């Protein structure tokens, strides 16, 4: 079931790996525009996807990406469990409605096949809100994440937070669409989806080197004046 | 770069001339008198404060309260860019100002044309009133009222200066302009000017000597153009600064060392002293 | 000129020379899969070109010369002889077979059938083009038709675009065929710069830590010189570099041990010479502008303008003769003396 | 002194190469074919144009100051010589009599 | 007179070639290849600057 809500000032990450402090920097990249619709669910990839959730029972785990969703094309199938994380690019045969049986993978896919990538490490997961940003650029797959406590709220919290880079996967394949992955008996889930656009931002670093504020140079004339005056 | 000529000598000559002229401006404006006069220990002048403008011995830097307020309110190693210190420190300029104040209080306008001659302050004020078309008995019969008016007027000045936040914009524009010019010159070093990179070390450590010249010459031309623009802007600003300093020197000579009759030159109204 | 009058002149500058050199190639040694790229005896057609990614290994290029006397050995963005000293993000290797006469068609900003219908090469390419003959290996006596190339396509190809959709023409290779038609093996390498910390770089060896001294440093390709000093910067666990308002390097972390090391330029400044007229004497004094006296007449005096060498500081007062700095002048009284200028006579 | 220095610098700038094979037009003309001469000629043209522009800008800046000084001298001639002045220190030190 | 003359000269200067094939960007771009168009554009850019 679809819905709509307001993004507010959420979805700011670290563009690169250079330390700065007590400076104002202008960055041009793909970001989530301030005060925009984000769809609430209970899905094209485009140029980027913003994922946020606050569910606790861990029914949500991993995601599925692909263009045609068939064994003829490679497809990312991230699997998150209690101990590790499984990253595969193998051209699995995509079942129509994947889901974890809990732990047979037959319902997710029918067979495994030719591929070269594999990655196992600590799982991405760990009143709690989670944010994720996905983008596929220049032959690289980059994922950002951040965790923060939240009070009881039906919408995104007011305030500011920065997302730190987690992994940079050198995959470089064709992605056009994506779906979520769930583990299950009937049930329900809640999550939000946002889309990135090419924008120009004005990031602010404190004396300790952490981002605390930003301005979007295309929201309104006041922001444009702020960006021009730096 | 040696093949381009002798632009650097011209730039150095221009900058050195600017610096020398900057020293000469202050030397001409402030060094008007040759003797260092002093005020008497007893500060009685017929009922007039001068404490708000006379130097304060309690503080170490020996400055008047108004000078302290002005000093606090104004507020404020690169790649081949340096800043030189002025020849005259702040204490010497303060001493010049104090000597001028002591001379004009204890002597009138006589010390600006010869030896300093003593005169009581009310008689000097009577002379100044006589100089605008008012007789002496007007002053001599209203000494207390005029003294109180002068005291209140001098008292309100510090509050008027402090309350207004943009009273000293003229003295802040100079600092802002210099900072902007230097920052732009520094930031211009990161431009490519249509080359593979903006770092000479990377080009030298990646390509062969026969080929790096094509990339190096573009950087040379761009940086030379930037330096020329900076120097031209500096000269244009220095001319206006010199004109302002000349006006200030003329005002110091005419309004402080004497009484002026030019309208709206030393304030609005009939001039008395400065 | 042969005569110098009284005054102060700024002649030249000075700088502190480096002491030694420091290199920090981290630890790891591997061998890149360059053998599998070559001599594979199976090279795909130009219309379906192989694409391999090379990373996390030490690239050695002497084997490239050891392989064969290549007909073509050309690099565009880099000097070919300096490939043994560079560190790269990743290397993309394209291997296929094209005709001998069409080797010149593989170049940025070039037009040709294979250029616009088989392999579009962008204008901002950074890599090398290498081709060598394969007549004795890929020329059947009756004709090797396994190689096909596209001939008809509605639109020109995009950079790094592969199509797999009769437009296809089968190549014919025979030993009797002369130069310009025998098959040539072409390998195209693409390079990436200014990205995540480079990993394909291992030909040299490292050194140790030195601090509080002007020494050359090379931290995984970050060339330059300066002084390495302990830093109190709270780096987050994923940055590597540091910058400032001027957009220049000021901090770095050692690859071996996670430690923040500040970097500052070595000492430098201007030099001024204070002399009276040559008609009077030949004694001179030297002023180092904005430099502490420790870094540099047997008499040394410290002023706000810098370190003064060759003049004696007397505690009298005279009218200024040669301006120096903040209230300090110099005069030839016979020797050179430095004093504080006097404003005037007390009265 | 300033005029002499400016003229000397302008005439000395003619011997620079500006990244060309030679600094003489006749030598390049007699040695290289016309299809190749333009590449070398352009650099010399640009350098000499830059030198001329710099000279003209400096001359304008100096002329402005000379004009200001001339205006001051004219005012002094009108006020100290054709009359008696009461402005302090304008017509010398002391009480002015004549000039 | 000075203001009008300065504006007229600045507008008139746009038709110079500065040592290029032509004084119009479109004809340089269409007729030539990008590797040489990116060289021909620089002369015009520098002259106008
Ligand atoms: C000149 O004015 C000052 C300031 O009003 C007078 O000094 C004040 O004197 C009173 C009474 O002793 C103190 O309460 C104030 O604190 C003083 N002001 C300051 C700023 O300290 C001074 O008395 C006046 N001159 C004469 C001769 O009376
Ligand atoms: C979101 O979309 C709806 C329609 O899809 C539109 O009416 C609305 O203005 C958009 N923005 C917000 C903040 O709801
Ligand atoms: C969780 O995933 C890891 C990674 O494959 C696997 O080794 C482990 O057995 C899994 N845990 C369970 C309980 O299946
Ligand atoms: C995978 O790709 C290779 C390469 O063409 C092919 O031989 C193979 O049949 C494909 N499928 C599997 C399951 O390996
Ligand atoms: C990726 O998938 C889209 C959607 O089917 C397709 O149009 C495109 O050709 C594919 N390849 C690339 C390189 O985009
Ligand atoms: C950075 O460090 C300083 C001093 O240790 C501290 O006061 C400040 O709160 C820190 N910044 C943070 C924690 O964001
Ligand atoms: C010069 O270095 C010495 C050495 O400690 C120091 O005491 C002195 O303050 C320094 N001078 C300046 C101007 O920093
Ligand atoms: C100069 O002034 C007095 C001389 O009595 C002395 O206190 C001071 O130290 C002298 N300065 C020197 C000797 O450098």
């Amino acid at each position: 079931t679809q819905s709509y809500t307001n993004s507010f000032t959420r979805g700011v990450y670290y563009p690169d790996k250079v330390f700065r402090s007590s400076v104002l920097h202008s960055t041009q990249d793909l970001f989530l525009p301030f005060f925009s619709n984000v769809t609430w669910f209970h899905l094209p990839f485009n140029d980027g996807v913003y994922f946020a959730s606050t569910e606790k029972s861990n029914i949500i785990r991993g995601w599925i990406f692909g263009t045609t969703l068939d064994s003829k094309t490679q497809s990312l199938l991230i699997v998150n469990n209690a101990t590790n994380v499984v990253i595969k690019v193998c051209e699995f045969q995509f079942c129509n409605d994947p889901f974890l049986d809990v732990e047979s993978e037959f319902r997710v896919y029918s067979s495994a096949n030719n591929c070269t990538f594999e990655y196992v490490s600590q799982p991405f997961l760990m009143k709690n809100l989670r944010e994720f940003v996905f983008k596929n650029i220049d032959g690289y797959f980059k994922i950002y994440s951040k965790h923060t406590p939240i009070n009881l709220e039906r919408d995104l919290p007011q305030g500011f937070s920065a997302l730190e880079p987690l992994v940079d996967l050198p995959i470089g394949i064709n992605i056009t669409r994506f779906q979520t992955l769930l583990a299950l008996t009937a049930g329900a889930a809640a999550y939000y989806v946002g889309y990135l656009q090419p924008r120009t931002f004005l990031l602010k670093y404190n004396e300790n080197g952490t981002i605390t504020d930003a301005v979007d140079c295309a929201l309104d004339p006041l922001s444009e004046t702020k960006c021009t005056l730096k | 770069l040696l093949q381009y000529g002798s632009f650097c000598t011209q730039l150095k000559r221009a900058l050195t001339g600017i610096a020398v002229e900057q020293d000469k401006n202050t030397q001409e404006v402030f060094a008007q008198v040759k003797q260092i006069y002093k005020t008497p220990p007893i500060k009685y002048f017929g009922g007039f404060n001068f404490s708000q403008i006379l130097p304060d011995p309690s503080k170490p830097s020996k400055r008047s309260p108004i000078e302290d307020l002005l000093f606090n309110k104004v507020t404020l190693k690169f790649n081949g860019l340096t800043v030189l210190p002025p020849l005259l420190t702040d204490e010497m300029i303060a001493q010049y100002t104090s000597a001028l104040l002591a001379g004009t209080i204890t002597s009138g306008w006589t010390f600006g044309a010869g030896p300093a001659l003593q005169i009581p302050f009310p008689m000097q004020m009577a002379y100044r009133f006589n100089g605008i078309g008012v007789t002496q008995n007007v002053l001599y019969e209203n000494q207390k009222l005029i003294a109180n008016q002068f005291n209140s007027a001098i008292g309100k000045i510090q509050d008027s200066l402090s309350s207004t936040p943009s009273a000293l914009g003229k003295l802040q524009d100079v600092v802002n302009h210099n900072a902007q010019a230097l920052n732009t010159l520094v930031k211009q070093l990161s431009s490519k000017f249509g080359a593979i990179s903006s770092v000479l070390n990377d080009i030298l450590s990646r390509l062969d000597p026969p080929e790096a010249e094509v990339q190096i010459d573009r950087l040379i031309t761009g940086r030379l153009q930037s330096l020329q623009t900076y120097v031209t802007q500096q000269l244009i600003r220095a001319a206006e600064i010199r004109a302002s300093a000349n006006l200030a020197a003329t005002k110091m000579s005419e309004c402080v060392l004497g009484q002026s009759k030019r309208v709206d030159f030393c304030g609005k109204g009939y001039h008395l002293m400065s | 000129s042969f005569t110098v009058e009284k005054g102060i002149y700024q002649t030249s500058n000075f700088r502190v020379q480096p002491t030694e050199s420091i290199v920090r190639f981290p630890n790891i040694t591997n061998l890149c899969p360059f053998h599998e790229v070559f001599n594979a005896t199976t090279f795909a057609s130009v219309y379906a070109w192989n694409r391999k990614r090379i990373s996390n290994c030490v690239a050695d290029y002497s084997v490239i010369y050891n392989f064969a006397p290549f007909f073509a050995f050309k690099c565009y963005g880099v000097s070919p002889t300096k490939l043994n000293d560079l560190c790269f993000t990743n290397v993309y290797a394209d291997s296929f077979v094209i005709r001998g006469n069409e080797v010149s068609q593989i170049a940025p900003g070039q037009t040709g059938n294979i250029a616009d219908y088989n392999y579009k090469l962008p204008d901002d390419f950074t890599g090398c083009v290498i081709a060598w003959n394969s007549n004795k290996l890929d020329s059947k006596p009756s004709g090797n038709y396994n190689y096909l190339y596209r001939l008809f396509r509605k639109s020109k190809l995009k950079p790094f675009e592969r199509d797999i959709s009769s437009p296809l023409q089968s190549y014919g290779f025979r030993p009797t065929y002369g130069v310009g038609h025998q098959p040539y093996r072409v390998v195209v390498l693409s390079f990436e710069l200014l990205h995540a910390p480079a990993t394909v770089c291992g030909p040299k060896k490292s050194t140790n830590l030195v601090k509080n001294k002007c020494v050359n440093f090379n931290f995984n390709g970050l060339t330059g010189t300066g002084v390495l000093t302990e830093s109190n910067k709270k780096f987050l666990p994923f940055q590597q570099f540091g910058r400032d308002i001027a957009d220049t390097t000021d901090a770095v972390r050692d690859p071996q041990t996670l430690e923040i090391l500040d970097i500052t330029p070595c000492s430098f400044g201007g030099v001024s010479v204070i002399t009276p007229g040559t008609n009077t004497s030949n004694q001179v004094a030297v002023l180092y502008q904005g430099v502490n006296c420790t870094e540099v007449g047997s008499n040394v005096f410290q002023t706000r303008a810098g370190c003064l060498i060759g003049a004696e500081y007397v505690n009298n007062s005279y009218e200024c003769d040669i301006p120096i700095g903040a209230g300090i002048c110099a005069s030839y009284q016979q020797s050179i003396i430095a004093y504080t200028m006097s404003l005037g006579a007390e009265n």
